[PDB]
C-alpha cells in the first residue's frame, strides 16, 4: 500500500532537518513535513528528481529505461522557518558567466591558481575571474569569502539583471492588472456580474506591492464585453467614467491611451464609481452570444501599448458563437477509442489560439481565464492561451450562487496576491554529458532551448526530460543549473538560480536505489498528457505499461537477487510505483466516451501539466481520512487508509480529497450523534446533499472536522469544491472514480502478474 | 420699356432669360450666339405671395402633368380648362364647384404666375442636424468651435433631432442622452464603412434613436458634452501633421443617416480644422516636409492624393444626395484644408462651403450664425429635399442644368438631345436649398411658348409645399423680327449665363481652350449684332443693349474663376462654388466688382475699375463679392496719418472717412458669406489686392486694347 510508506518515511525523516549538503543525496517524500536547510544543493521544494544518481552510458539508460528527468519549481513558497533567498548584485559587469556554456557563478565552480581563474564544471572551461571579484583563497580550494558570498556556498539565490539582459537594453516598466468581464445574459442572470464588481472594490487593496515601496506599482485597467468590447476611461481627474465601445471586431484596436491603466489609488473614487453602473449598466441585457479572442487581442494591444507586461484576468460564461476571429463551433464528435484521431478533440479548433499565444507570449502578456460553463464550451480551444502563457483557468461547471460563491471569491483573492514575475524566460543548463531536450508545463517555446513564460507564479512548475549525450564521469557526476530571468511588480529585471548536483554511477543498483515514485509519476502523467495531441490513447497507455514493466524486468533481470519465478521483487524506491501508474491509466484523460465529459477531460489534462510534485501526488491517490473514529480533544492529524471502497464502513464517516474536489462521505449506518453535531439535522435521511456549504453549528465536532479540513486547503492552491455523498443509491457514483484502487483498467494484483510476466520476457 | 420688363419678372417669377423673345426656327435660334438659357431661384423671397394651403390641380395626361397656371385656357360655365402644353381637355375637381369669370381660383390670375402650394403629403418630418467636428486643432480654436456649436443648438426647433460625432486619429458616435455616465463608439480612422456595416454595429433596426434625439430633450447633455470636449490626445511628433481622418468620419455620417432617417431633410455639418492626412480621402502626407497641393504642383503631376481623393468624396456625396441629405463644410486652418477633393460634397447637395482662418474669428462666428437666419415667423431660411419638375413647349427641349443640383435622369419629351452640363433629365434635386438658391437652365429649339418650373421641398417648420413658377415668352419670325429679338436681349444674364457654361468647362476635361471659345462667341455676338460697315474699326458701335457684354467679358476671362494660377486650390473652388449659387444682382458683382469713390466734392458715385478712377484726394471702396477694400488716396493718407480728425474744426473731414466705413459695416452684416476686410491706402502691403482687379484672342490687356482687337477682328 502507498500508506504504508508515507507513514514509514514520516516516522524516520519527519520532524528532522534535510540538510543538501551531500551531492547525490536523496531528499525525503513530499509527503513528509521536514525543515530544511540550504547547504549547497537546491531545496526539494524548489526542484526533485526522478533519479537523483543518473547513469554514466547512454547503453545503460537504455538497458534500465528510467527516465531521466526533474520537476522545478522555481518559485515555491519557502516557508517561515526556512532561510529566505539571498540577492546577489555583481555590479555594472551584470552576473558572472561561464564564457563557453554560459553558465551563471555557482559553487560547482573550483576556484584555482591562487582564485586567479576557476574551471567551470558543466565545461570544465576556465575563466579568468573578474579582477574585482578576485583576490580571495582558503587553504584549500576555498574562496575566503565563501562562506560569506550566497553564490558561491548557497544553492538557490537571486542575481541582479543588467540592461542587456531587458527588452532594448532598457530598463522594464511595472505590468498591469487588466480586468475583463463577460456581460451576456448568462452571467447576468445567475448574478456573477455584480458579484465580480461589488467584490473587485475589496481586493483591488490587496493587489501586492514590495516592502521596499509603500503603494503598488501595479496599474489597473478594465474592460467589459458581449461580442462587442467596452473600454472605460478611469483616469484621476474625472468625476465619471467613460466608455468607448469597439465594434469591429477582427481588426481589433485599442482606442485609448492614459484613460486606462490607472494606479488604483490615485483613481480611487472614479474605479468605485464605475464598477457601481456595470451591473446596472446591462443589467437589460438580452445578448446571448459572445466574443473571446477578440478580447484577449485587445488585452495583448493594451499592454503593448503601455509598453509593459501585465496579466488578464478574463471571467467568462459560455461558448463563444458570434461570428468573430476564434469562433468556436459545437465539435464534440464520436472520436476517441481507436479513433486514430482522438488528438483533434483536444486541439483548439481554429489555428488562430496558436498564434494569439504567440503574440500574448513575445510582449509578455498572461491571461488567466475564469470559467463559468453551463454547457460544452470547448476547454481545449478556449484554455490554450491561459495554458501557453503561464496563466491558470478556473473552471466552475453549472455554476449556482447559493453554492458555489464561496468557492470562486477564494480562487480571485488567491490568484490576485500570487508573487507573480512578468517576461520570464527559463533555461536549464547542464554539464558535460546530458542536456535537457523536452520540456512540460504552462509554457511556450520557438528555440529548443529555452523556455518562456509569460507570468510564472508560486504554484506552476516546469518538468524538464533529459538525454545522455557523450558519456558521463563517476567522479564529477551530473549537474543541473536553472535560471528564470523575468521581472519584478516593481518592474525590475532579475535572475533566479536553482544549482542541484547528483551523481553518476556504473552500476545498476544505484539506480533504482535513487528514485523517488512521486516525481516518476509527475514526468510519466505529463508525458502521456502532451503526446496525447499527437498518438491515440491506446498508442500511449501501451507506451506507459511496457515502460513501467521493463523498468522493473530489468532491476530483476540484471542484478535482482535469484528469487522464485512467482514472486515479484521491487526495491524500496518502486514499492508503489505499479500502484500509483494503475491510478494514473483510469484517470479519466486516458479512458473511454461513456460518463466523461470531454471539457473535463481538457480541464483535467491542463491543470496536471503545471503541477509540482506535491500537487501531482495528491491528484492521483486522493487522501482519505476516517472522521468517525477521530477522537476529540486529540491530536490533529488522522492517519491515512487505503483509497478503497473496503476500507469503509455503512457506519462510518470520511474525507477525500485530490486537491480540487472535497467529498464528505456517509454511510447509511451513520451515527446520528455525529450528524446531528455537524450537520445540526437530527438523522441521516434528514441531510439535503444539494445544500453543500459550509456548516458552522457545532463544538466537538463540527470545530474538529471543520480543522482538519482547514488543514488539507493550507498546502493546496485551488480552493476545493465540497461534495457531500450519501452511500446507497446517491450521486457517489462520482465519488467512486477517485477511489483509485477500485476496478471501476486492470487492478492491482493483475497489474503485479502483468508486470512478471514480462519480467520473464526479458529473460535473466 | 424692356428694362422694367425684365426686372417685374425677375420680382415675380424669380427669373431671368437670356433672350425674352424667342426665334420660332431650330436653325436661326443656333446662330444666335447666346442659348436661350435662364437664371432661376426656385424660392425666390415674396413676402407677398401667401401660401394657398390646397392641392394643385395638374393635367389628367400622364406624360404632361403641368399645374393649372394662367395660361391655361378656361371655360367656366363647362368647368373644364385646357392644359397649354399639350392642349389637353381637364375637368374641376369637386371642390372647386363654384368657380366664375368673376371669382375664380389664384392660380389662374396673372400676377400669381408662381405660386406656392401646401402639401398634404402626410409626414411632417422632424429636422435632423448631424455635427461632425475636427479634434486636431489648438484649445482657441476648439473653445471657440465649442461656444458657436452651442450657439447654433439654441436656436434649432424642440423637435429636431441632434447628433454629434467628433473625430481626431479614431472617429466616435456619441450615445446622447447617456446617465451617469458618457459612452462613444468607435471606430477606426483608417477604415472605410458602409450605411449596412454601421447599421449593425450601432445596433439598429432597418428605415427617436440613441444617436439622434430631440432638443427639448437632450439640451442639458449635450450643451455639457460640448463644454466638456478637448482636442485630440494623440500627440503629433515633430515636422509631422495631426493624424486626422477627415474622410473616414465624413463617410460615417453619411452611413450614420443613410440608415435611420433616409429620404428626409438633415444637414451634415462637418467641421475640419486641416487637411485630411489619414485616408481614405487622405489630401497629404503626414510628415511636414510635404507640402499642400499647389496649381503648379497639381499642373505637373506631382499630387499623389488629389486623384484618389477627390474620387472618395465624390462617392460621398452621390450617396448623400441619393438619400437626401446635405453635406456642409465649415473649413478653418492657415493651410489648405482638402476643398478641392471635397468640393464635390456640398457642390451636389445644396450644402454651404465655409472658409477661413480659424475659428476664434469673427469672420467666422458671424458667417456660421447667418445660416440660422429665421424669417419673421420664427423659422429657418432653408429648405430640404427639393425635386425640380421643368415642363415646357412642344417646340422647346431642356439642354440641362449647371449649379447645385443633381440629375434624376427622368427622360420625357421636354429632354433635349444634345445635353449641357448636368443634363438627360427634366427632373433635378436639390438637397438643401435657400431663397438664394439660383439654377442655370438651358433651352433648345426644333402665340408664345410656356415653360413652367415645379419645385416640391420640405420648409423648416416640417411642412411639405410646392413652388410653381410659370411664365411665357413670344415667338419671333426671325426673318422679320430681328430688332424684336435683339431688343429682349438680358445682356446682364446673358453674361453669368455664358460665364456659368465657361466655368463648367473650367471643371471639364478642357485646358485654356475656354479663353479660345469665350472670345470666339464674343465675335460672333459682336458681328452678327453690331452696326459697322466692314474693315471700319471706328464704324463698330455697340447698341445700348449690347453695350456692358464685351465689358463683361473682360473681366471674366480675366477673373480668378477662370485665371486660377494666382489663388491656391482650395481658394479656387470656394469662389466657383459660390458663383453657380448666387443670383443675377451678386453674381455680376463676383465678375466685375463694384468701386465707389468718396470725395469732399459731391456724394459718393461709383466709378470705372481702371486706373482712371484713383486719385489721390478720393477714398475708393471697392467691392468683389468675396472681400471689402477701403483705399485712401495719396493726399486723404496725409490728412489720415496727421491727426486732422480729431480736431473739432474738420467736422467735414472725420465724416468723409466714416461714410465709407459706415457703408462698410451695412455689407458685414446682410451678406451671407461675410467677406474679408482691408484697410489699406496709397502705398499699402495691401494695395495688390486692388491694383489686380483693376491663337487666343488676347494676353493680359486693358480694357481698350481688348476691345480693339475685337473690333478688328468683328470685321474681318
Ligand atoms: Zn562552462
Ligand atoms: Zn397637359
Amino acid at each position: 500500500s502507498p500508506i504504508q510508506v508515507i507513514e514509514n518515511d514520516r516516522a524516520s525523516r519527519g520532524g528532522q532537518v534535510y540538510a543538501t549538503n551531500t551531492r547525490g543525496q536523496i531528499p525525503p517524500l513530499v509527503t513528509t513535513d521536514c525543515m530544511i536547510q540550504d547547504q549547497g544543493n537546491a531545496s526539494p521544494r524548489f526542484i526533485r528528481c526522478t533519479t537523483y544518481c543518473f547513469p554514466c552510458t547512454s547503453d545503460m539508460a537504455k538497458q534500465a529505461q528510467i527516465p531521466l528527468a526533474a520537476v522545478i519549481k522555481p518559485f515555491a513558497t519557502i516557508p517561515s522557518n526556512e532561510s529566505p533567498l539571498y540577492l546577489v548584485n555583481h555590479g555594472e559587469s551584470g552576473p558572472v558567466r561561464c564564457n563557453r556554456c554560459k553558465a551563471y557563478m555557482c559553487p560547482f565552480m573550483q576556484f584555482i591558481e591562487g582564485g586567479r581563474r576557476y574551471q567551470c564544471g558543466f565545461c570544465n572551461c576556465v575563466n579568468d575571474v573578474p579582477p574585482f571579484y578576485f583576490q580571495h583563497l582558503d587553504h584549500i580550494g576555498r574562496r575566503l569569502d565563501h562562506y560569506e558570498k550566497p553564490e558561491l556556498s548557497l544553492g538557490s539565490y537571486e542575481y541582479v539583471a543588467t540592461l542587456d539582459y531587458c527588452r532594448k537594453s532598457k530598463p522594464p516598466n511595472p505590468p498591469a492588472f487588466i480586468f475583463m468581464i463577460d456581460v451576456s445574459y448568462s452571467n447576468i442572470k445567475n448574478g456573477l456580474v455584480k458579484l465580480i464588481c461589488e467584490e473587485l472594490k475589496t481586493m483591488l487593496e490587496k493587489i501586492p506591492k514590495e516592502e521596499q515601496e509603500e503603494t503598488s506599482a501595479i496599474r489597473v485597467g478594465f474592460i467589459t464585453y458581449n461580442k462587442v468590447l467596452h473600454f472605460f476611461n478611469v483616469k484621476s481627474n474625472l468625476a465619471q467614467p467613460q466608455m468607448m465601445v469597439v465594434t469591429d471586431v477582427g481588426e481589433v484596436f485599442v482606442p485609448l491611451l492614459d484613460g486606462f491603466l490607472v494606479n488604483y489609488q490615485e483613481s480611487q473614487s472614479v474605479i468605485h464609481n464605475l464598477l457601481d453602473q456595470i451591473p446596472d449598466m446591462f443589467a437589460d441585457s438580452n445578448e446571448n452570444e459572445t466574443v473571446f479572442a477578440p478580447v484577449i487581442q485587445a488585452g495583448m494591444e493594451a499592454l503593448k501599448a503601455a509598453d509593459c507586461p501585465g496579466k488578464l484576468f478574463i471571467f467568462h460564461s459560455s461558448l463563444p458563437t458570434a461570428e468573430a476571429p476564434g469562433k468556436l463551433k459545437n465539435r464534440d464528435d464520436k472520436k476517441l477509442v481507436n479513433t486514430d484521431k482522438e488528438k483533434i478533440l483536444f486541439q483548439p479548433q481554429t489555428n488562430v489560439y496558436d498564434s494569439l499565444a504567440k503574440d500574448c507570449v513575445a510582449h509578455g502578456c498572461s491571461v488567466t481565464l475564469f470559467l463559468f460553463p453551463s454547457q460544452y464550451v470547448d476547454v481545449a480551444s478556449l484554455g490554450l492561451v491561459p495554458q501557453l502563457t503561464g496563466g491558470t483557468l478556473y473552471k466552475y461547471n453549472n455554476f449556482q450562487m447559493h453554492l458555489d460563491r464561496q468557492q470562486f471569491l477564494n480562487d480571485l483573492r488567491n490568484d490576485i496576491e500570487k508573487k507573480i514575475g512578468f517576461d520570464a524566460i527559463m533555461r536549464v543548463r547542464t554539464s558535460t554529458g546530458f542536456r535537457a531536450t523536452d520540456f512540460f508545463g504552462g509554457i511556450l517555446m520557438n528555440n529548443t532551448t529555452d523556455v518562456e513564460m509569460a507570468a510564472i507564479d508560486c504554484d506552476k512548475a516546469v518538468t524538464v526530460e533529459f538525454k545522455h549525450d557523450d558519456k558521463l564521469s563517476e567522479d564529477s557526476g551530473a549537474l543541473i543549473q536553472c535560471a528564470v530571468l523575468y521581472t519584478t511588480i516593481s518592474g525590475q529585471r532579475r535572475l533566479r538560480i536553482h544549482n542541484l548536483g547528483l551523481n553518476c554511477s556504473s552500476q545498476l543498483a544505484d539506480l533504482y536505489k535513487s528514485c523517488e515514485t512521486d516525481a516518476l509519476i509527475n514526468f510519466f502523467a505529463k508525458s502521456a498528457f502532451k503526446a496525447v495531441l499527437h498518438q491515440p490513447l491506446k498508442v500511449i497507455r501501451e507506451i506507459l505499461v511496457n515502460q513501467t514493466a521493463h523498468m522493473l524486468a530489468c532491476y530483476r533481470k540484471n542484478c535482482a537477487s535469484p528469487s522464485a519465478a512467482s514472486q515479484l521483487i521491487l526495491p524500496d524506491s518502486m514499492k508503489v510505483l505499479p500502484v500509483y501508474m494503475n491510478c494514473l491509466l483510469k484517470n479519466c484523460v486516458l479512458l473511454s466516451r461513456p460518463e466523461i465529459s470531454t471539457d473535463e477531460r481538457a480541464y483535467q489534462r491542463q491543470l496536471v501539466m503545471t503541477m509540482g510534485v506535491a500537487d501531482s501526488q495528491l491528484f492521483f491517490y486522493p487522501q482519505l481520512l476516517p472522521i468517525h473514529t477521530l477522537d476529540v480533544k486529540s491530536t490533529m492529524l488522522p492517519a491515512a487508509v487505503r483509497c478503497s471502497e473496503s476500507r469503509l464502513s455503512e457506519e462510518g464517516i470520511f474525507l477525500l480529497a485530490n486537491g480540487l474536489h472535497m467529498f464528505l462521505w456517509l454511510g447509511v449506518s451513520s451515527p446520528p450523534e455525529l450528524i446531528q453535531g455537524i450537520f445540526n439535522v437530527p438523522s441521516f435521511a434528514h441531510i439535503n446533499t444539494d445544500m453543500t456549504l459550509l456548516p458552522e453549528v457545532g463544538n466537538p465536532y463540527s470545530q474538529q472536522l471543520r480543522m482538519i479540513m482547514g488543514i488539507i486547503q493550507q498546502k493546496r492552491p485551488y480552493s476545493m469544491k465540497l461534495t457531500i455523498v450519501k452511500q446507497r443509491e446517491q450521486p457517489e457514483m462520482v465519488f467512486r472514480q477517485f477511489l483509485v484502487e477500485d476496478k471501476g483498467g486492470s487492478s492491482y494484483v493483475d497489474f503485479l502478474c502483468c508486470v512478471h510476466k514480462e519480467i520473464c520476457q526479458l529473460l535473466n | 420699356t424692356y428694362l422694367e420688363f425684365i426686372q417685374q419678372n425677375e420680382e415675380r417669377d424669380g427669373v431671368r432669360f437670356s433672350w425674352n423673345v424667342w426665334p420660332s426656327s431650330r436653325l436661326e435660334a443656333t446662330r444666335m450666339v447666346v442659348p436661350v438659357a435662364a437664371l432661376f431661384t426656385p424660392l425666390k423671397e415674396r413676402p407677398d405671395l401667401p401660401p394657398i394651403q390646397y392641392e394643385p390641380v395638374l393635367c389628367s395626361r400622364t406624360t404632361c402633368r403641368a399645374v393649372l397656371n394662367p395660361l391655361c385656357q378656361v371655360d367656366y360655365r363647362a368647368k373644364l380648362w385646357a392644359c397649354n402644353f399639350c392642349y389637353q381637355r381637364n375637368q374641376f375637381p369637386p371642390s372647386y364647384a363654384g368657380i366664375s369669370e368673376l371669382n375664380q381660383p389664384a392660380e389662374l390670375l396673372p400676377q400669381f404666375s408662381s405660386i406656392e402650394y401646401v402639401v398634404l403629403r402626410g409626414p411632417q418630418m422632424p429636422l435632423i442636424f448631424l455635427y461632425v467636428v475636427d479634434t486636431c486643432m489648438e484649445d482657441e480654436d476648439l473653445q471657440a468651435l465649442k461656444e458657436s456649436m452651442q450657439m447654433s443648438l439654441s436656436l434649432l426647433p424642440p423637435t429636431a433631432l441632434v447628433g454629434l460625432i467628433t473625430f481626431g486619429r479614431m472617429v466616435q458616435v456619441h450615445e446622447l442622452g447617456c446617465e451617469g455616465i458618457s459612452k462613444s463608439y468607435v471606430f477606426r480612422g483608417t477604415k472605410d464603412l458602409s450605411a449596412k456595416q454601421l447599421q449593425e454595429m450601432l445596433g439598429l433596426s432597418k428605415v427617436s434613436n440613441r444617436f439622434l434625439q430631440p432638443v427639448q430633450k437632450i439640451d442639458m447633455n449635450l450643451t455639457d458634452l460640448l463644454g466638456e470636449l478637448q482636442r485630440d490626445p494623440w500627440p503629433v511628433p515633430q515636422g509631422k501633421r495631426p493624424l486626422r481622418s477627415s474622410g473616414v468620419a465624413l463617410s460615417i455620417a453619411v452611413g450614420l443617416l443613410e440608415c435611420t432617417f433616409p429620404n428626409t431633410g438633415a444637414r451634415i455639418m462637418m467641421f475640419i480644422g486641416g487637411p485630411a492626412t489619414q485616408g481614405p480621402g487622405m489630401v497629404v502626407g503626414d510628415e511636414l516636409k510635404t507640402p499642400i497641393r499647389s496649381w503648379h504642383d497639381i499642373d505637373k503631376d506631382n499630387a499623389k492624393y488629389v486623384k484618389k481623393g477627390t474620387k472618395h468624396f465624390e462617392a460621398l456625396a452621390n450617396r448623400a444626395a441619393t438619400t437626401g441629405h446635405v453635406i456642409d463644410i465649415y473649413a478653418c486652418a492657415l493651410d489648405q484644408t482638402g476643398l478641392l477633393e471635397m468640393k464635390c460634397c456640398p457642390n451636389l447637395t445644396g450644402g454651404y462651403m465655409v472658409m477661413g482662418d480659424s475659428f476664434n474669428t469673427s469672420l467666422f462666428k458671424q458667417t456660421f450664425q447667418r445660416v440660422f437666419t429665421k424669417d419673421m415667423h420664427g423659422q429657418f431660411k432653408m429648405g430640404f429635399g427639393g425635386t425640380l419638375e421643368i415642363k415646357t413647349s412642344r417646340e422647346i427641349k431642356i439642354s440641362g442644368a449647371i449649379g447645385p443640383c443633381v440629375s434624376l435622369n427622368s427622360k420625357g419629351p421636354c429632354v433635349s438631345e444634345n445635353e449641357i452640363g448636368t443634363g438627360g433629365t427634366c427632373q433635378w434635386k436639390i438637397c438643401g436649398l435657400s431663397p438664394t438658391t439660383t439654377l442655370a437652365i438651358y433651352f433648345e429649339v426644333v402665340g408664345r411658348g410656356a415653360i413652367q418650373f415645379v419645385t416640391q421641398y420640405q420648409h423648416s417648420s416640417g411642412q411639405r409645399r410646392i413652388r410653381v413658377t410659370t411664365i411665357a415668352r413670344n415667338w419671333a419670325d426671325a426673318q422679320t423680327q430681328i430688332q424684336n429679338i435683339a431688343a429682349s436681349f438680358d445682356q446682364e444674364a446673358a453674361a453669368i449665363l455664358m460665364a456659368r457654361l465657361a466655368i463648367y468647362r473650367a471643371e471639364t476635361e478642357e485646358g485654356p481652350d475656354v479663353l479660345r471659345w469665350l472670345d470666339r462667341q464674343l465675335i460672333r455676338l459682336c458681328q452678327k449684332f453690331g452696326e459697322y460697315h466692314k474693315d471700319d474699326p471706328s464704324s463698330f458701335r455697340f447698341s445700348e443693349t449690347f453695350s456692358l457684354y464685351p465689358q463683361f467679358m473682360f473681366h471674366l476671362r480675366r477673373s480668378s474663376f477662370l485665371q486660377v494660377f494666382n489663388n491656391s486650390p482650395d481658394e479656387s473652388s470656394y469662389y466657383r462654388h459660390h458663383f453657380m449659387r448666387q443670383d443675377l444682382t451678386q453674381s455680376l458683382i463676383m465678375i466685375q466688382p463694384i468701386l465707389y469713390a468718396y470725395s469732399f466734392s459731391g456724394p459718393p458715385e461709383p466709378v470705372l475699375l481702371d486706373s482712371s478712377s484713383i486719385l489721390a484726394d478720393r477714398i475708393l471702396l471697392m467691392d468683389t463679392f468675396f472681400q471689402i477694400l477701403i483705399y485712401h488716396g495719396e493726399t486723404i493718407a496725409q490728412w489720415r496719418k496727421s491727426g486732422y480728425q480729431d480736431m473739432p474744426e474738420y467736422e467735414n473731414f472725420r465724416h468723409l472717412l466714416q461714410a465709407p466705413v459706415d457703408d462698410a459695416q451695412e455689407i458685414l452684416h446682410s451678406r451671407f458669406p461675410m467677406p474679408r476686410y482691408i484697410d489699406t491706402e496709397h502705398g499699402g502691403s495691401q494695395a495688390r489686392f486692388l491694383l489686380s482687379k483693376v491663337p487666343i484672342l488676347t494676353d493680359d490687356v486693358s480694357l481698350q486694347v481688348f476691345m480693339d482687337h475685337l473690333k478688328k477682328l468683328a470685321v474681318s
